[PDB]
């Protein structure tokens, strides 16, 4: 059973940068695709990234576009999210999970990022 | 109250039947399709779009000699396995676009861990996995039986990668394609007839090819003609050509919503 806990949450300014970390356990995620969500307060979870592989290419969406950055260090089974110039509005609880576009299922604690 | 309980098509390997495996396509072509749909005597599945989510999926429950149990979930549009579910967890092949991301969201909801492959569920990339062509690959009872098994273990992490995209390429020939096509079904019921296993021949698998490029053709078809011939090819790999509708209704079962009638 393979599992995924979130890191690198903190406090930041905008035009900063911080990593975020999605850590497997159990197996490898390596032929297992990870996206990355994230909620922000009085609004709906909304998808950032997919990353396949390997594999396929690494999907973003357009507003992240440029900004945000996924990678993966295998037999370290972690997928990346280097998350960079930072806006107010990207606040919020950042969740990673095997799933893209789309998701219900659980998150996830998720970890947090406040840019302020 | 709320999660939507897709139709379930129950079939088992342990002790399986020519007339048991008949009646297992002909259910799944049942719920596939109302039937609603015929263009040239040929049934049509729903089309994609406009369709509400509680119409979208089937659920084919797989059983085996060794008394497991794996679940498929099934598009009722291209009536292709979109990924199974085992145990506690459930396995999703990477969807082809945001729309299926959120469709296949509505199925099974109950597992503790859902899964998306990194990758599709198209021959291809499946017989890259498996280290194996479909004509290298074995269709009957016995493999089917097997592939059961591996689905079942790779929770357990008893199943290699290649080995469950040999499975798959193996549970998708012998449910949808058969679904598709009344000829692969008939090849199917020839394996158990006679208790071989044998890989598919290039009349197989041509028509697993050109599946999408028929049900165009026939629906665009006037008064049944095509304005091109389809190549097809005899079980001896010998290539033929289909320049009409009339030869296509012995062979394919169902056809992709394409045009409306
Ligand atoms: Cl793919």
């Amino acid at each position: 059973q393979v599992q995924l806990v979130e890191t690198g949450g903190g406090l930041v300014q905008p035009g900063g940068s911080l990593t975020l970390s999605c850590a497997g356990s159990g197996g490898t995620l390596e032929h297992y695709a990870i996206g990355w969500f994230r909620q922000a307060p009085g609004k709906e979870h909304e998808w950032l990234v997919c990353n396949r592989g390997e594999y396929g290419s690494t999907v973003y969406v357009d507003s992240v576009k440029g900004r945000f950055t996924a990678s993966r260090d295998n037999a370290k089974n972690t997928v990346y999210l280097q998350l960079n110039s930072l806006k107010p509005d990207d606040t919020g609880i950042y969740y990673c999970v095997s799933g893209c576009y789309s998701w219900r299922g659980p998150w996830g604690q998720g970890t947090q990022v406040t840019v302020s | 109250i709320f999660p939507k309980q897709y139709p379930i098509i129950n079939f088992t390997t342990a002790g399986a039947t020519v007339q048991s495996y008949t009646n297992f396509i002909r259910a799944v072509r049942g719920r596939l399709t109302t039937g609603a749909d015929v263009r040239h005597e040929i049934p049509v599945l729903p089309n994609r779009v406009g369709l509400p989510i509680n119409q979208r999926f089937i659920l084919v429950e797989l059983s085996n000699h060794a008394e497991l149990s794996v679940t498929l979930a099934l598009d009722v549009t291209n009536a292709y396995v979109v990924g199974y579910r085992a145990g506690n967890s459930a396995y999703f092949f990477h969807p082809d676009n945001q729309e299926d991301a959120e469709a296949i969201t509505h199925l099974f909801t109950d597992v503790q861990n859902r899964y998306t492959f990194a990758f599709g569920g198209n021959y291809d990339r499946l017989e890259q996995l498996a280290g194996n062509l479909r004509e290298n690959i074995e269709l009957g009872n016995g493999p089917l039986e097997e592939a059961i098994s591996a689905l079942y273990y790779y929770s357990t992490g008893g199943t290699q990668l290649p080995t469950l995209a040999r499975s798959f390429i193996i549970c998708i020939q012998m449910i949808s394609e058969a679904a598709r096509f009344q000829y692969i079904e008939g090849e199917m019921r020839t394996r158990i007839r006679y208790n071989r296993r044998s890989a598919p021949d290039p009349s197989v698998i041509t028509l697993e090819n050109s599946w999408g490029r028929l049900s165009t053709a026939i629906q665009e078809s006037n008064q049944g003609a095509f304005a091109s011939p389809i190549q097809l090819q005899r079980r001896n790999g010998s290539k033929f050509s289909v320049y009409d509708v009339s030869i296509l209704i012995p062979i394919i079962a169902l056809m992709v919503y394409r045009c409306a009638p």
